[PDB]
């Protein structure tokens, strides 16, 4: 046997992994293999594998016998492009040896862990596991030790998105934890540290598999996941589509591309939506699609605190981050869930590089012991610290309500904010006319006679705005003509601010 | 200037097209402003200016001037097209994606758009309907405020109201049921 | 308390102090007991993961001295989240009584001899084995097995002479904890 | 058999390294151990010894023989101060495989190599090596480029 | 002020130091300008200023005045230090 065939039939298997059999089996569940996957996420032809002739060097347990000697060590790393962009990749093989990880397997990470680091080019892993590889007991979980800190390092310097397509469990379960965005696929993908068996084994509760760590429970009620997909292809083809609105480093600005949307037209619809009734709610989505370009919007956890929405979407071609209320939803108040949400996406904005537009519309926080004993405070305080020591651009419109600490909670402008404007139907107060008035003339006569003459002078933009609290009073439809001026001037902002080991958010 | 970008030299793009109940074979090139098109054989010439954002898009098909509408996009490949002012749903998947997607499972999931529930908790100010009464799509049904604001629920299908579960003056929590439809 | 287990509250309150003394250049001291994470859906509805995601992050971007015992119980992934050594720390000592496992001897052996015989006689044999500190010593997680009495001294010789460290890290317009 | 007498049985055999019969050699030749090079070089009682019970992990060959099984795997590495001034140390043990270079013996190196990097202290190194360990083949080749 | 400097606690010194043909066993403190030595049992009290520099060392021994000189020293434990006119040899 001479080493050409010996290599020729190491690249067989590599590419069978876990055996024909195995793969069979793994398109009867619905699932495409890790090979399959990269070859529909990156430009055709791009791909590079690296380290494929890599295998285990343990030999307990029977680890030395041949029936165990899986090239690549259920992982396939390498290189490629998305639309010409350098983009860095691995996926987890669930049909080699479950997709467990071992000491060898860590390593294949790290190694495109740090490549991506220091060329400054994203890493997109796509993620399915059953946990650490008991056989070689300890070395897993240094792998996990030594994934962790490339994850802690690249924050901030280089986009980390992880989408699950798969189960999840044991230590594996914390990297999405540390990246930036985490998706999955509808009843295919789950993230939990222990399996029902456990729960039932622990506790005297009764739990499935979905109902643990399924798809929906992540993206509609704990919070964890930003967004599940239908299926494998689907999962994949929206990945391609977010993957080109980031940039590839921290040290780039956001990415601008051909656009044909013109920038100074105007959108008449926008001078109705908003009712001069102050208890009518109405979408605020009706008017963040009408200002982006063309119209196209990426929502971000559409059925996970529904009362704010972030998401992506450009203007004049430059990417752009848009935080908003939604009235719809809880009278638009701010909680504890919509500033988890909102903080993190302002953060993750702020660090590479893209603007941010505000839309306000907020009454205030909702009351309750339920908001007041899961620290409301705690947890507003987020948000408010993400937009306060952000850097980048912000432009913010208020297009009704701001009362209370809510305004300033919602980038207003005494937050190194940029620009500042209202819509005839905004009102900044302290608090509503009632409030306020019953408070003021608290025990006085005709309080309603005053009443009348507070809401005349105080129901209204014009006594912040006269103070400075607002540049300008816009007309609706011209909103998205004076968003594109700002955005296409703030683009060569650049502030100091005094030096810190690193930032001290209130968590 | 840090990180050069190399555009794909794809030369022919070949796509598996599927309409109505049937999958067609396209290949397509770009030869600038014109794509040529093989549709299952037959060669068409698409010359236009190719403007993505106008709400019109004119183009000139073998000679023949047509205007088209592009009224939604997915990533999925989901389009959707008027042409000749009826609308046509069509799924363009590229092969590599076409031949992969036949081992996704056919799951089906329940259309329950006759039920109507509760979307935000508190008290039922108003009711449109009665059993009985027609129901458009996006028709007010119910009305419920709370935290100083009307949350209108509004109807996702047509036809005739079956039973009005909850009355105005009830209280109502988060997914009670409010209408039900025929 | 709840066997020393980590979940949401623990979490919260570890990695905001973690950071605090980090940013204002305090050394940290860790005791490790910790035998894996609460479990069950008042966990897994409130985001145990991402709230977990705190504590390893607020450690391993740290660049104060780090100084970890391990006085008992490390089993599974709460042995890197207690600031393991493989997150940039500085000493990892043992008491004779640690034992670091993926998980416990019940756990590990029953899933390793699935459907075998005898699994109670191999349990044994895997026991004596790795139901001890020296499986991960030797490989390099731990530096020393100390006698508990000396940990004072141990840890008063490291921190006069951690006091002096100084480390680089990429540069980041900001830190981006996962919230 | 408690694990306080595992652990105390290790040490014994640390502090022995290669065996008695080994040191007695050592001795007849001219020699110091590698244990009473770093007694003589630093203060008394400032030398504080790492990563004592380390041993290889290598199978093959017969490697996974109890007869190999060497606490220290052949270097001693740890750091004490001279005139009371910090300083990092380590000394290859020619006693155990004749002082050969295994990964693991170079890992217990570049451990000592980072730490006196981050806080800025000398290292001293006392060499004494037969070259790379055959027995693990490439292992002790990439031993040496991360010394390197 | 980076790397804080710890002075040993050495309160004894215990030397071996050879002579012509003979080891003798000598333990010796300090405490401040006189050291406390006991040669073979013998005790001996030296009090001097300890000038390192000079040519001419002046120590009072036991209340016994003695000038010495010393002439060379070497890392290894060799000293040849001038007693009474004659060059003395000590290890
Ligand atoms: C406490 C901590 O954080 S450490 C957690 C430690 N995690 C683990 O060791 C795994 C967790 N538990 C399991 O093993 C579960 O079975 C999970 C998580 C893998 C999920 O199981 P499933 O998705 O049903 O996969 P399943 O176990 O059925 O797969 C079977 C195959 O995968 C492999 N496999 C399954 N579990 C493991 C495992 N833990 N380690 C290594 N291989 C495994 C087996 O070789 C088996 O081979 P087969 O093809 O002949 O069946
Ligand atoms: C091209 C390159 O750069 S790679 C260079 C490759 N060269 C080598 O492998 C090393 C050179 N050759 C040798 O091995 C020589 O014997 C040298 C350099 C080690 C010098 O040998 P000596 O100083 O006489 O030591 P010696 O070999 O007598 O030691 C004997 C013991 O050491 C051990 N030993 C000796 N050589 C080796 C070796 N190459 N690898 C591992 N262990 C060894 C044996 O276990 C033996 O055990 P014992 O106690 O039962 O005798
Ligand atoms: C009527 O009861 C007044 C309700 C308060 C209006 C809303 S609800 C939560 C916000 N907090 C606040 O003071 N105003 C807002
Ligand atoms: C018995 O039912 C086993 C209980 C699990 C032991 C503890 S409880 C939570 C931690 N998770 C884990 O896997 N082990 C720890």
């Amino acid at each position: 046997t001479s080493v050409n065939e010996r290599i020729e039939n190491k690249r067989r298997t590599a590419l069978l992994g876990g055996g024909q059999r195995r793969i069979d089996a793994q398109h009867k569940r619905g699932k495409l293999t890790a090979r399959e996957r990269i070859s529909l996420l990156l430009d055709p032809g791009s791909f590079v594998e690296s380290d494929m002739f890599v295998e285990h060097r343990c030999a307990d347990f029977g680890m030395a016998a041949d029936k165990n000697k899986f090239p690549g060590d259920s992982v396939v790393t390498g290189r490629g492009r998305i639309n010409g962009r350098l983009v860095y990749v691995f996926s987890q093989d669930f049909t080699v040896f479950g997709g467990s990880l071992s000491g060898a397997h860590a390593q294949k990470i790290c190694k495109i862990m740090d490549q991506a680091i220091t060329v400054g080019a994203p890493v997109i892993g796509l993620n399915d596991s059953g946990g650490a590889r008991i056989q070689e007991g300890v070395e897993s979980l240094a792998g996990y030790a030594d994934i962790f800190l490339r994850n802690v390092t690249a924050s901030g310097v280089i986009p980390q998105i992880s989408l699950i397509m798969g189960p999840c469990a044991g230590g594996a379960v914390y990297s999405p934890a540390l990246t930036d965005f985490t998706f999955m696929v509808k009843d295919t993908s789950y993230l939990f540290i222990t399996g029902p068996d456990v729960v039932k084994s622990v506790t005297n509760e009764d739990v499935t598999q979905e109902e643990l760590g399924g798809a929906k429970t992540h993206t509609t009620m704990s919070g964890v996941a930003h967004r599940a997909f239908e299926n494998d292809v689907d999962a994949l083809c929206n990945l391609r589509d977010f993957f080109n609105y980031l940039p590839l480093s921290s040290q780039d600005p956001a990415p601008v591309r051909e656009c044909h949307d013109p920038s100074d037209r105007l959108v008449p619809e926008l001078d109705t939506i908003v009712p001069l009734e102050s208890t009518k709610a109405y979408n605020m989505v009706d008017i963040i699609h009408s200002v982006v370009d063309e119209r196209e919007f990426f929502e971000i956890m559409p059925n996970y605190a529904k009362n704010i929405i972030v998401g992506f979407a450009r203007m004049n071609g430059r990417t752009v981050g848009i935080v908003g209320n939604q009235p719809k939803v809880a009278s638009g108040c701010l909680d504890i869930n919509s500033s988890v949400k909102g903080a993190r996406f302002v953060r993750f904005c702020d660090a590479f590089n893209i603007p941010l537009i505000t839309f306000v519309d907020v009454p205030g926080f909702l009351p309750g012991t339920a908001q007041e004993y899961g620290g409301i405070i705690r947890h507003g305080a987020k948000l408010l610290y993400a937009f306060a020591e952000a850097t980048v651009p912000k432009v913010t419109v208020i297009t009704r309500k701001a009362y209370g600490g809510a305004y300033d909670v919602m980038s207003s402008k005494h937050l190194c904010g940029d620009t500042n404007y209202a819509w005839p139907t905004a009102e900044i107060a302290v608090m509503g006319a009632k409030g306020a008035v019953e408070i003021i003339f608290k025990g006085h006569e005709n309080v309603e006679a005053a009443q009348a003459e507070y809401i005349e002078k105080f129901a209204n933009p014009f006594p912040a705005a006269v103070r400075g609290f607002v540049d300008d009073i816009i007309q609706p439809s011209s909103t998205r003509a004076r968003i594109c001026c700002d955005l296409d001037v703030l683009a060569s902002k650049k502030v100091q601010r005094p030096w810190r080991k690193h930032a001290n958010i209130p968590l | 200037s840090r990180m050069p970008v190399i555009k794909p030299d794809i030369a022919n793009w070949e796509l598996s097209v599927k309409l109505h109940d049937k999958v067609h074979t396209v290949v397509a090139s770009n030869n600038g402003s014109v794509f040529s098109v093989e549709v299952d054989g037959s060669k068409l010439n698409v010359t236009s200016t190719w403007n993505l954002a106008s709400p019109l898009l004119s183009v000139s098909v073998d000679g023949t001037q047509r205007t088209v509408q592009c009224l939604s996009r997915e990533a999925g490949g989901n389009m959707s097209i008027q042409f000749l002012g009826t609308v046509y749903k069509v799924n363009i998947l590229t092969r590599l994606a076409a031949e992969l997607n036949k081992f996704m499972l056919e799951k089906v999931t329940e259309d329950t758009s006759s039920v109507l529930r509760s979307p935000m908790p508190g008290v039922v100010v108003a009711v449109s309907v009665k059993p009985g009464d027609a129901v458009a799509e996006g028709q007010e049904i119910c009305v419920i405020e709370a935290m100083k604001m009307q949350n209108s629920m509004t109807a996702g299908k047509t036809g005739t109201v079956k039973s009005v579960h909850c009355q105005a003056g009830d209280t109502v929590g988060e997914g009670d049921l409010l209408v039900e439809l025929e």
